[PDB]
């Protein structure tokens, strides 16, 4: 009896006991999802705390398997992400510290409350007041206000619970043999055991900067544009060759330039493709809209769907006095059980959101009969980088104009395609240095590069180089902008935007050439492409039972992070952008700010 | 053609298994535990040879 005949028959039972467990914790889940009710919340919270006892005693008894001794590449990875130690190995106290300050930092972000001057009584929260604020009204003092009230309520309730979080993360990542918080969160793409195909944690950050770099180019000119074009609205608060101010990126942290559109669009003459009043006209209702997306599936050679799918998931609104909550989710409860929920309203919106779904759940199905510990992506990126590029090539006029939302008449001018381009720039191109930075920033805090007492008197710079953003009002250390954000309160990394913004345009390339569409990359359509469908599924197939750098290799052929599709897509955009910017400067100088 | 009924608690490691359960031994048997909602390729099925 080896080590690994005893390691697998201990897996499998783990994994047949998991499944059901965790097929009940996520029915558990879906019945408070989609009927909120107090009896639910009990169910809730008793199918998590069972499944959650269960894991740790699993991940107990597993304890004992040395992982020298597991040949086969295949057991050892399942038992890695069994073992996960983590914050366990530290005291009872100190977890439940953490505990204690992972909730408080959820509930003082949950609670933040903003409330006008000379009136308290009129206070709003995060939404819809101020989150309308920030997506649409231009007022400076407004905007300037809200965005001060935010971080400076905010950043002071949680800047010593920022403090301490950080430093138990780097005793944690002491205590788990790791160099810093930040290595733990790039440890999702180490890859390790194979010839000419390992990774490592420190490769990251260089393939990440190079990218980086080789973007830079596309970053600048847009930004130029952008300034030029709020020039014209605030004439006396961008300074020529300065960096734009920090309440005035179109929301409140400048993640997205897409809130701007209506601003910065060189053509206004010209709508956009919107057949939202054409799917009206014909009263299109939400099976309409599901059946289409299945007739679009179904034309790449994707295989059908059981009918469980219609019988037991809800894609209505129910309104009245069910309350159900209308994020759009996708449940893979296992055992081939899969649900959709949506609260489908009458536009383009939800048509296109539908398509990331869709082919969600078609990516979940095709690891069904992988072990349930191998039953996700090969990395973080995998997951849905197609079911992205599908709602993406969606958009596309030829296929808008094949299912009759778009009348034949519609003739192609280049008009429509720079406007196209420029706002697909405003939410994919503009957010890239963004997200880059945060990263940066968040993984020298972790590893200690950054000192305690200059953490935001190091956090401007980048906002002055990196992103081309200055602050309107000078803040000391006393104040911590950057934890007045989702990710950073609830402890998640940020690099997985970026990592699948990268992953999903380098799989266009392949998906076009195999589909041998011509033209331009962005008009790209793979209906009727039974090819590139088994050429992704082959890659959808394998689950987690292989390293991330060979699903990768299946699809372009390379072994390490590629932008050069980034460029093709838009490199007609890119060559315009060179023409506009001729008399403006392309760039941003780091000396001057708007309060001087 | 046979049929075993004995639910003798199958030994995977050296030590015996003292007929408790624990490490290397488990109970061979296992329940189906269906529910409505399962699949079409696990829903159960009635099979007559
Ligand atoms: C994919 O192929 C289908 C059928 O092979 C196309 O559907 C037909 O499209 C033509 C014009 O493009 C229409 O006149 C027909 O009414 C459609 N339906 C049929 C023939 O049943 C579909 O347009 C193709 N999609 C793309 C993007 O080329
Ligand atoms: C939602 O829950 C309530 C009470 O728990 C129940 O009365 C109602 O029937 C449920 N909704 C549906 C659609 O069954
Ligand atoms: C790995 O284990 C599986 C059993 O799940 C076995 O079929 C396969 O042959 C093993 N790999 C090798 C290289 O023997
Ligand atoms: C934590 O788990 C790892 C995984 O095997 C183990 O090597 C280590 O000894 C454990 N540490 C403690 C304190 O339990
Ligand atoms: C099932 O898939 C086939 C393609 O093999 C397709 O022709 C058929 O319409 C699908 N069935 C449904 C109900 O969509
Ligand atoms: C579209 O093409 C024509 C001819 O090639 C050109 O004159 C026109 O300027 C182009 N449109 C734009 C917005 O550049
Ligand atoms: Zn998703």
């Amino acid at each position: 009896s080896t080590i690994e005949e005893q390691a697998k028959t201990f897996l499998d039972k783990f994994n047949h006991e998991a499944e059901d467990l965790f097929y009940q914790s996520s029915l558990a889940s879906w019945n408070y999802n989609t009927n909120i009710t107090e009896e639910n919340v009990q169910n809730m919270n008793n199918a998590g705390d069972k499944w959650s006892a269960f894991l740790k005693e699993q991940s107990t008894l597993a304890q004992m398997y040395p992982l020298q001794e597991i040949q086969n590449l295949t057991v050892k990875l399942q038992l890695q992400a069994l073992q996960q130690n983590g914050s366990s190995v530290l005291s009872e106290d100190k977890s439940k510290r953490l505990n204690t300050i992972l909730n408080t930092m959820s509930t003082i972000y949950s609670t933040g409350k903003v409330c006008n001057p000379d009136n308290p009584q009129e206070c709003l929260l995060l939404e819809p007041g101020l989150n309308e604020i920030m997506a649409n009204s231009l007022d400076y003092n407004e905007r300037l206000w809200a965005w001060e009230s935010w971080r400076s309520e905010v950043g002071k309730q949680l800047r010593p619970l920022y403090e301490e979080y950080v430093v138990l993360k780097n005793e944690m990542a002491r205590a788990n043999h790791y160099e810093d918080y930040g290595d733990y969160w790039r440890g999702d793409y180490e890859v390790n055991g194979v010839d000419g195909y390992d990774y490592s944690r420190g490769q990251l950050i260089e393939d990440v900067e190079h990218t980086f770099e080789e973007i830079k180019p596309l970053y600048e000119h847009l930004h130029a544009y952008v300034r030029a074009k709020l020039m014209n609205a605030y004439p006396s608060y961008i300074s020529p060759i300065g960096c734009l101010p920090a309440h005035l990126l179109g929301d409140m942290w400048g993640r997205f330039w897409t809130n701007l559109y209506s601003l910065t669009v060189p053509f206004g003459q010209k709508p956009n493709i919107d057949v939202t009043d054409a799917m009206v006209d014909q009263a299109w209702d939400a099976q309409r809209i599901f059946k289409e997306a299945e007739k679009f599936f179904v034309s790449v050679g994707l295989p059908n769907m059981t009918q469980g799918f219609w019988e037991n998931s809800m894609l209505t609104d129910p309104g009245n006095v069910q309350k159900a909550v209308c994020h759009p989710t996708a449940w893979d409860l296992g055992k081939g059980d899969f649900r959709i929920l949506m609260c489908t309203k009458v536009t383009m919106d939800d048509f296109l959101t539908a398509h990331h779904e869709m082919g969600h759940i078609q990516y979940d199905m095709a690891y069904a009969a992988q072990p349930f510990l191998l039953r996700n992506g090969a990395n973080e990126g995998f997951h849905e980088a197609v079911g992205e590029i599908m709602s993406l090539s969606a958009a596309t006029p030829k296929h808008l104009k094949s299912i009759g939302l778009l009348s034949p008449d519609f003739q192609e001018d280049n008009e429509t395609e720079i406007n196209f381009l420029l706002k697909q720039a405003l939410t994919i191109v503009g957010t890239l240095p963004f997200t880059y930075m945060l990263e940066k920033w968040r993984w020298m805090v972790f590893k200690g590069e950054i000192p305690k007492d200059q953490w935001m008197k190091k956090w401007w710079e980048m906002k002055r180089e990196i992103v081309g953003v200055v602050e309107p009002v000078p803040h000391d250390e006393t104040y911590c902008d950057p934890a007045s954000l989702f990710h950073v309160s609830n402890d998640y990394s940020f690099i997985r935007y970026y990592t699948r913004t990268l992953y999903q345009f380098q799989f266009q390339e392949a998906l076009c050439q195999a589909a041998k569409h011509e033209g331009p990359l962005h008009k790209c359509d793979i209906s009727n492409s039974t090819e590139a469908g088994q050429k992704l599924f082959n890659m959808l197939r394998l689950g987690k039972s292989e390293p991330w750098t060979l699903a990768l290799e299946n699809v372009v052929g390379a072994k390490n992070m590629n932008v050069r599709p980034l460029l093709n897509y838009f490199e007609p955009l890119f060559t315009w952008l060179k023409d506009q910017n001729k008399n403006s400067f392309v760039g941003w100088s780091t000396d001057w700010s708007p309060y001087a | 053609f046979e049929r075993d009924i004995s639910t003798e608690i199958y030994q995977a490691g050296n030590k015996p298994c003292n007929g408790v359960a624990g490490f290397n031994c488990y109970f061979p048997l296992r329940s189906y535990s269906f529910r409505p909602t399962y699949g079409v390729g696990h829903q159960p099925y009635r099979v007559v040879v």
